[PDB]
């Protein structure tokens, strides 16, 4: 039993924007309080209404939501939340939950007029001249994107040991950066980095060799 | 009619 | 409805016990409809104590909620590396004389472990970067604890400008950090000088990393 958000995407200031909560191995023909709760970026966790799937059916909100977003229960395993004259203020991930217990990993959502731009990817690899042996961290720089998020991999996903990809960081230009590095046994598996932009619809691959001289 | 917010199992 | 929590951060030893507070500007529903959560970066809340103090099925017996009306606490006995989390309190209420909800603000909980010193690479930019103009130099402090200090230096000049700094979350194996620092320069700027250095100080121990831009 799980479930899942979708919907999340970038929008101008004033639109209106639709999430679905999908249920996986239950339905929503008994009895659960399904609610949302958002957060946004580096803020604390908001709750902004329920539906209950038994009898009564009550639809409950937020104060500040009541009336400009709907909670409703669209199929017996879906539920949506529709948001309408969207502002920065909501600019956030978005959970469902089933009695506060069960949660979806989250969609998110960014409220801005900011034109998307995608990400540039360059290799990270030790000086030509840096002496064995044994180990190599290598890794890519992704850099100059817009919105949030990247995804980015090694190998297709079947590299997953011994990566350290560290958070965005917003730079000086009003541009994202992030880099992820991966140790690797030396002098061997020359290595790819798959840097996925949903926003742009772009998915870059860049292959990392050691240094050798 | 609601009451509350359900948290936990039921 | 107003769910003040406190502190907003705590930071506390391995094998210590650690408490957060709640403090309600209403009593809860039933004076016990209160639940407490756990949250670590990129991830969902999870449940860990409901009605005040009954525990979530397969949460550690350590944790332990307590408290009625509009006050409650939130003990964690024996912490380990993995608590290291944000928690959050949740109280529910009387629909019929206010909002159903309400979250508390948060308590970032930092879990202090053995210490280990980092080890450090530098990785000079890519041939393709100066083409665009500018030039990004990354710098990385591996597996570490307590915290450090990075210090740049261009031709035994200290950088001021152009640095950023992102810290991955505590590993829950050991408590230690990752860190990446990186100094950005037009190419103008990049080509003007030779030695580019990353200081990283811990305590009065420093590691440093170096390169000259034409042996790359
Ligand atoms: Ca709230
Ligand atoms: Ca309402
Ligand atoms: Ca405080």
């Amino acid at each position: 039993q799980s479930l899942e958000e979708s919907g999340g995407d970038l929008v101008q200031p004033g639109a209106s924007l639709t999430l679905t909560c999908k249920a996986s191995g239950f339905s929503f023909g008994n009895n659960y309080d399904m609610c949302w709760v958002r957060q946004a970026p580096g803020k604390g966790l908001e709750w902004i209404g329920c539906i209950e799937t038994g009898s009564s059916d009550s639809a409950a909100y937020a104060t500040w939501a009541k009336g400009r977003f709907t909670i409703s229960k669209t199929s017996s395993t879906t539920v949506t939340l529709q948001m309408t004259s969207l502002t920065a203020a909501d600019t956030a991930t978005y959970f469902c939950a089933r009695n506060f217990d069960l949660w979806g990993p989250g969609t998110l959502v960014i409220v801005s007029s900011g034109q998307p731009k995608a990400p540039s990817v360059f290799p990270l690899a030790p000086c030509c001249g840096d002496t064995p042996s044994s180990t190599v961290t290598l890794g890519c720089l992704v850099k100059g994107y817009l919105p949030e998020p990247v995804t980015v991999t090694w190998n297709s996903g079947t590299l997953t040991n011994g990566v350290r990809t560290f958070p965005s960081v917003r730079q000086s230009s009003g541009l994202y950066s992030l880099s992820s590095v991966v140790s690797v046994t030396s002098s061997s598996q020359p290595v790819t980095c798959n840097v996925a932009h949903p926003a742009t619809n772009t998915k870059v691959d860049k292959t990392v060799a050691p240094s050798t001289c | 009619t609601r009451k509350s917010i359900h948290i936990g199992p039921g | 409805q107003v769910l003040t929590q406190t502190p907003s951060s705590v930071s506390t030893a391995v094998g210590s016990a650690v408490t957060i507070n709640c403090q309600s500007s209403q009593n809860v529903y039933s004076n016990n409809n209160l639940a407490w959560f756990q949250q670590k970066p990129g991830q969902p809340p999870r449940l860990l104590i409901y009605d005040a103090s009954k525990l979530a099925s397969g949460v550690p017996s350590r944790f332990k909620g307590s408290g009625s009306g509009t006050q409650f606490t939130f003990t964690i006995s024996d912490v380990q590396c993995d608590d290291a989390a944000t928690f959050y309190c949740l109280g529910g209420y009387d629909c019929s004389s206010g909002d159903c909800a309400a979250f508390g603000g948060g308590t970032e909980v930092v879990v202090r472990g053995d210490p280990v010193a980092p080890t450090v690479l530098i990785f000079p930019p890519a041939a393709d970067q100066v083409a665009t103009g500018t030039v990004t130099i990354v710098c990385v402090a591996n597996k570490y604890f307590p915290d450090v200090t990075v210090t740049w230096e261009v031709d035994g000049t200290t950088q001021t400008t152009g640095i950023e700094n992102s810290k991955t979350p505590q590993n829950s194996a050991d408590c230690t950090y990752n860190l990446s620092s990186t100094l950005t320069l037009t190419s103008t700027q990049y080509n003007s000088h030779k030695e580019y250095t990353c200081k990283v100080t811990q305590g009065t121990t420093s590691v440093v990393q170096s390169f000259n831009r034409g042996d790359c």
